[PDB]
């Protein structure tokens, strides 16, 4: 029962006390009991003569230099295994949903090595996602990172809900949602959602894990909660043999939190304001995030990107992480395509003739150079009028116009906002499906039996039922 | 002593470093022997630094310092209406004794994950662009933002003008009070604002909480917290309340000041590395509350002043990052004329419709459209064009003048429909742009002289039916042709 | 325990420890800790030693006992290298064994001086149309790659690396180049999945890879360019030939940046400390051709730097372009499009591998170099005019533009490169199809190895173009051409 003294307080930058050769090691959660509950410390320095610095994980407000300081005797520990799921819990494994203990089997460190190189995976691989776009012409790796982008009004709430959906039934993999520096009123609205939506189950089996770290909680608790939520994420690869997906919304707010607690303790500030350890601190986190010969944790990290300047050490040290992106689109939205999936701003390193194989390879490059060249055209379709056409160019205009609502989905989450069953498509569909589209086997199928349909035979029968 | 006590080592620029005080709190008010007061920033192991409310020629080396054994708080309710105090909460309007409901922390946490319901209640600006473009719902945080000059006050100050129309009833669920938050504004500024309230009988409803330019950087830097938490107590009793913090750069800057002073690591623009942590804090506990907890609710229109328009800086960054949109003004749109100057490309309410009265919604859901089809083919204003984009440009001008408006003159939802009815469904492109406003003018008094039944249901249903569009319709075809 | 050979740590924090005691240790000595993990003695004080740590700060205690090792920091090197992937500290990290190792050099060793070395003059062989032709290198040149995030720079240097397959079988002991290739703060995966890269191309076996990946401590990816060129220098020192390439330096200087930062040095431009340039300097001056007194041994290196958004000004770049022996700068305008290698030639330049090109490249190739970098001006000023004079040039261009377009893990032979731009340069390919010049070069080359072996084994053993095997190569190439 290792037992500390507070001397010093300075905001969220706490000094303790401790006896020769019994001072927690730097990470080390310590404890003061408040009557609020307790204030969790995270040891940072030996400063010497038996001292520790350490930052806080909430207020310190009404500290007192000489309050007892508990050492936990390892990091921060968090809940793990199947009764996290459906739950809402804070930087230090607490639930913070109002419904009990989680009663979990484990509890784990959120600062863990990991896999060696030795562990490492040698083939980079897809992830199937079930979703049309993604899995043509930008797909996941699996065990890699992918940045998601665009904000509001782009149905992102929903691509994620299909996601871990779509996964959770074709991988039987769980999910696990950090948000880091959320908005409160935004992390309410997505758990709502998720209730709405049934991803989260109160009464049955929920697919999807929470773990929030809001704005208004100190720059420590900020700069750990994306570690929390990936050390529940970890153990569903690591003893469940689980592909799962860890989701961090938002990744900035990550580098930011970093950055703050950078300065408060005293660091000189590297090239334009962030951390001087801001390439090791992404790496610790993200390095973690791979497949090993158990399974994988597979990522999809919200990416915010400050003044659009793609080279602030932000996003610089972030994309250096990134396997493939996926851009939703206020403009593929405003056309009627859900999702709104740009498909040709979304970008994966696994698209190669090696990775996916010759057939998708051949397939998804036509889609682009179709969608590319229609693109350019969109130009002097409206000055020209249309019948200034040339002979490979009206019929490849016609054609992308279909490739162009193939490529939209109904998602069995969006079922109960939409009325219209979801469909879970296959990457051999999809490869075969639009390679059919493309040699010129279905040029005399109307546009609309392409939208909003599954895989081929649900272009076949829903233009047969446009004849009716 | 020493446990209570302490000894004054050194002061100066407003920090005093004090010797024992063995068992005062983080954040503890304290006082002096020559009567000022102050709060303990800095534990620190030999020392507590200790950031002073008052001039600091008021203390000496040596000189013996008291715990008074509480964190800083306020006195919080509704006492305080009609009320201007300092940032502890203590009047200075002339007008006696602030009877307090209790007192309460300035440093509060902000209502969690769980007690929230999604914001879906109107608060009605009044002012036709931004209840029309950018609405904000009880509960949100809609940041006004925008250089020197451009009507940034204004916008919260019309908006607190238009609350009358509920505060003068009974239903209690509809009232919005009022707390304007006067940071580092000099103190005319503070008087004429109260003078101008008080002659539009928005007073009545209102608290300034006024932390002014000559006061104390730590009552700068509280004042908002404290104000926060007198918010609150409305928000924490079934009831709504409005804060505008004006502004938000002014207590930024008071807080550095204090930071620098006791010689914390700066950073960026030399801010502390806690700067973000200080309005995060401070504008999550705007929020509306779930049904369990009462359903009250705390909204925040925060104020930030931009140096040339430049959103890249740091705390007007970590503001608009924090907040649920901006309301964005600019001097150029200013001298135009088009007032208020807000620029609709830039604004946004995260929020948005469901925030926003479903009458409004219905006329102003293509308005959200054209004014951005209006700004993409606006450089074609200077002749040899389309009878689209010539439509366009007709529709567009007109509309952008519809929704110029005087300053404190806020309109009811139930006169905005109609104009912007009128606008957007293609009943003003006959008019000249000179007459846009005399129009409106004549048409809401031509409206309430004949047709105070529509008016009426829309205020009261605040819905429109089939038939009420028909009779919109008909009313204003009838009106254009005379 | 003694003061002089053991320390108590005094203090832990921002990746420094610092000990009292340790009275006899060396500045820039290694030491251990209790844990296990090593540290440098960078700063030696009266009652004080600064040391640097090789981990987690979370790995040092306050005190704890710290033993000196009587080492400055050093690695093993050797031939039992090859085939192995070590750690910064040459710690064995491939799980397949101990190192086997013929001894120990230091991490910081100093550079030939101006008597010890010779002009470059042989060829490292890439492979690649593009650099062999515009940009050749020579062995114990530096050139650096350097371009925008994504641009096949490590491309060039892992294809370069998969030519050297054609004489490492070989019994000519002079002609093998041994490789290093260093990772710095790449991902621990893509480590793993380019070794993968290297075993089935069965290259792995003549190359060495050591690595300080995205998540290790500073200090190590710091060191990890050092070290490897300890391990490079072996054969060098040993009359043989070894290839470097630092990837990437520009990770390596913002690794020291941290180092620098969390010790307090003034930083300077882009918070760089003072000494940034000297970093780079003394590590690729370790590249040489030595002199036949010093047994004529070559290092050669190939480090990787990574320019923001094209802006090759930019201080860290620079540098290193100030350093090294000319740059292959490789463009994301030209990548997005297809034109891949994507080698802005205008902006590439070998300095000394000049003397070092096979003269059959040389040859046709000549001015190659010169009028691509021309063709470059015409096609900036024709998007204005509709001239027969300079429509050729613009097709010429064209053609050879996508003459030297090369799919990855493709690298080719000197015999199979000198008619590819023999038919280019003399204009053979002005008919043919742009759609189609990428069949013709497939077509061409079976059709070269099923009738012209002869000509094709000749270019390889001479070196050289015959007037003779000049004449022949235009029959050849117009016979096919014509069907
Ligand atoms: N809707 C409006 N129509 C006409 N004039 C207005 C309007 N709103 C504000 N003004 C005037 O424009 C000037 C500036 O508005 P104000 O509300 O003071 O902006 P501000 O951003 O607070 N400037 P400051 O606080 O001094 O940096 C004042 O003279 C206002 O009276
Ligand atoms: N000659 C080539 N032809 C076609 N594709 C290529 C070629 N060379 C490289 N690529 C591909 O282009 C992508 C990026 O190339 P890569 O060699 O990783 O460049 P890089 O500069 O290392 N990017 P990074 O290391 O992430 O900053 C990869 O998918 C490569 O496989
Ligand atoms: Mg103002
Ligand atoms: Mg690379």
């Amino acid at each position: 029962p290792i037992t500390g003294k507070v001397t010093a307080v300075i905001g969220a930058i706490v000094d303790v006390h401790f006896e020769q050769s019994e001072l927690p090691a730097i990470l080390n959660a310590l404890e003061i009991k408040t009557p609020q509950g307790k204030l969790v410390l995270e040891v940072a320095q030996h400063l010497g003569e038996n001292t520790v610095r350490t930052i806080a994980m909430d207020g310190t407000e009404g500290l007192v230099r000489g309050e007892k300081v508990l050492d936990t005797g390892g990091p921060i520990s968090v809940p793990v295994g199947r009764e996290t799921l459906g739950r809402i819990i804070n930087v230090i494994g607490e639930p913070i949903d109002e419904r009990g203990p989680i009663k979990s089997k484990l509890r784990k460190p959120i600062h863990a090595d990991p896999p060696s190189f030795a562990e490492q995976s040698t083939s980079a691989e897809i992830l199937e996602t079930g979703i049309k776009v993604v899995d043509l012409l930008a797909p996941y790796a699996r065990g890699g990172k992918i940045g998601l982008f665009g904000g509001a009004g782009v149905g992102k709430t929903v691509f994620i809900q299909e996601l871990i959906n779509n996964i959770a039934k074709a991988h039987g993999g769980f999910s696990v949602f950090t948000g880091v520096g959320e908005r409160t009123r935004e992390g309410n609205d997505l758990y709502r959602e998720m209730k709405e939506t049934g991803v989260i189950n109160l009464e049955g089996e929920s697919k999807v894990a929470l773990v929030f770290g809001q704005m208004n909680e100190p720059p420590g608790a900020r700069a750990r909660v994306a570690l929390t939520g990936l050390t529940i994420a970890e153990y569903f690869r690591d003893e469940e043999g689980q592909d799962v997906l860890l989701f961090i919304d938002n990744i900035f707010r990550f580098t930011q939190a970093g950055s703050e607690v950078s300065a408060l303790l005293g660091r000189i500030p590297s090239a334009f304001g962030y951390q001087p350890t801001l390439a090791t601190d992404m790496g610790l986190l993200q390095e973690r995030i791979t497949t090993t010969k158990k399974g994988s944790v597979t990522s999809v990290q919200a990416v915010y990107v400050p003044a659009d300047d793609l080279t602030d050490p932000a996003p610089a040290t972030t994309f250096a992480h990134l396997d493939a992106t996926t851009v939703l689109s206020r403009g593929i939205s405003e056309l009627g395509i859900y999702p709104a999936v740009d498909p040709l701003d979304s970008k994966s390193r696994l698209l190669d003739a090696a990775v996916v194989g010759q057939e998708h390879y051949d397939v998804a490059s036509k889609v682009q150079e179709t969608l590319q060249t229609y693109k350019s055209l969109q130009d002097i379709i409206a000055i020209l009028g249309m019948d200034e056409l040339s002979e490979q160019d009206k019929l490849t205009v016609e054609r992308a116009r279909k490739i162009q609502r193939f490529l939209s989905q109904p998602f069995a989450v969006a079922e109960v906002f939409t009325g219209i069953p979801g469909k879970l498509v296959r990457l051999k569909d999809t490869v075969a499906s639009f390679k059919a589209v493309l040699e010129g086997k279905y040029d005399n199928i109307p546009e609309h039996a392409f939208y909003m349909v599954g895989g081929i035979e649900d272009v076949v029968a829903k233009a047969e039922k446009l004849a009716a | 002593n020493l446990n209570e006590t302490g000894r004054v080592l050194a002061v100066g620029d407003g920090i005093a470093r004090v010797f024992g005080l063995n068992n005062i709190q983080a954040e503890e008010l304290v006082e002096f022997s020559s009567g000022v007061k102050g709060m303990a920033l800095n534990l620190e192991p030999g020392q507590v630094g200790i950031v002073l409310f008052g001039s600091d020629r008021l203390v000496k080396e040596g000189e013996l310092v008291k715990r008074t054994g509480n964190i800083v708080d306020v006195p919080v309710g509704p006492g305080l209406l009609g009320r201007v105090v300092d940032a502890l909460g203590n009047p200075i309007d002339g007008k006696g004794p602030i009877d307090a409901a209790g007192r309460s922390r300035a440093q509060v946490k902000a209502p969690g994950i769980l007690p929230r319901r999604s914001v879906h209640e109107p608060v009605q600006t009044g002012l036709k662009a931004v209840d029309a473009l950018v609405p904000i719902g009880r509960g949100q945080r809609e940041l006004i933002i925008g250089d020197r000059q451009t009507g940034k006050t204004a916008v919260a100050l019309d908006t607190i003008l238009n609350q009358k129309r509920w505060n003068n009833g009974s239903d209690e669920s509809k009232k919005l009070y009022c707390v304007y938050v006067a940071v580092g504004q000099k103190r005319s500024t503070v008087a004429q604002l109260v003078q101008t309230l008080e002659q539009h009988d928005a007073m009545k409803y209102s608290i300034i909480v006024a932390a002014t330019a000559s006061e104390a950087a730590p009552l700068q830097y509280l004042a908002p917290f404290t104000a926060a938490s007198i918010g609150e107590w409305f928000r924490d009793n079934g009831k709504h309340a409005l804060i505008v913090y004006d502004d938000l750069s002014k207590q930024a800057v008071a807080y550095r000041q204090l930071s620098l002073l006791l010689r914390r690591p700066p950073g960026r623009e030399a801010y502390p590395g806690d700067v973000f942590y200080l309005h995060s804090r401070l504008l999550e506990r705007a929020a509306k509350l779930s049904e369990k907890e009462g359903s009250g609710s705390l909204t925040a229109l925060p104020v930030i002043e931009t140096q040339g328009g430049d959103v890249s800086a740091y705390i007007p960054t970590n503001v608009i990052s924090i907040t649920d949109g901006q309301i964005f003004l600019e001097a150029e749109l200013f001298y135009k004329g088009i007032r208020p100057a807000i620029n609709v490309g830039l604004s946004v309410s995260r929020v948005g419709s469901a925030a926003q009265v479903k009458a409004l919604k219905q006329v102003a859901g293509s308005l959200k459209l054209f004014l951005a089809q209006y700004r993409e083919v606006a450089a074609f204003a200077q002749s040899d064009l389309d009878a689209s984009t010539k439509q366009t440009l007709v529709r567009g001008e007109r509309l952008t003048q519809l929704l110029k408006q005087n300053q404190y003159s806020p309109l009811a939802t139930e006169e905005q429909v109609p104009l912007i009815y009128a606008g957007v469904n293609g009943h003003l492109d006959g008019i000249e742009l000179s007459r846009i406003g005399e129009f409106e003018s004549s048409f809401l008094s031509y409206l309430k002289s004949n047709h105070n039944e529509l008016l009426t249901e829309i205020r009261e249903k605040g819905e429109l039916s089939k038939e009420l569009l028909a009779s919109l319709k008909s009313a204003t075809e009838s009106f254009v042709a005379t």
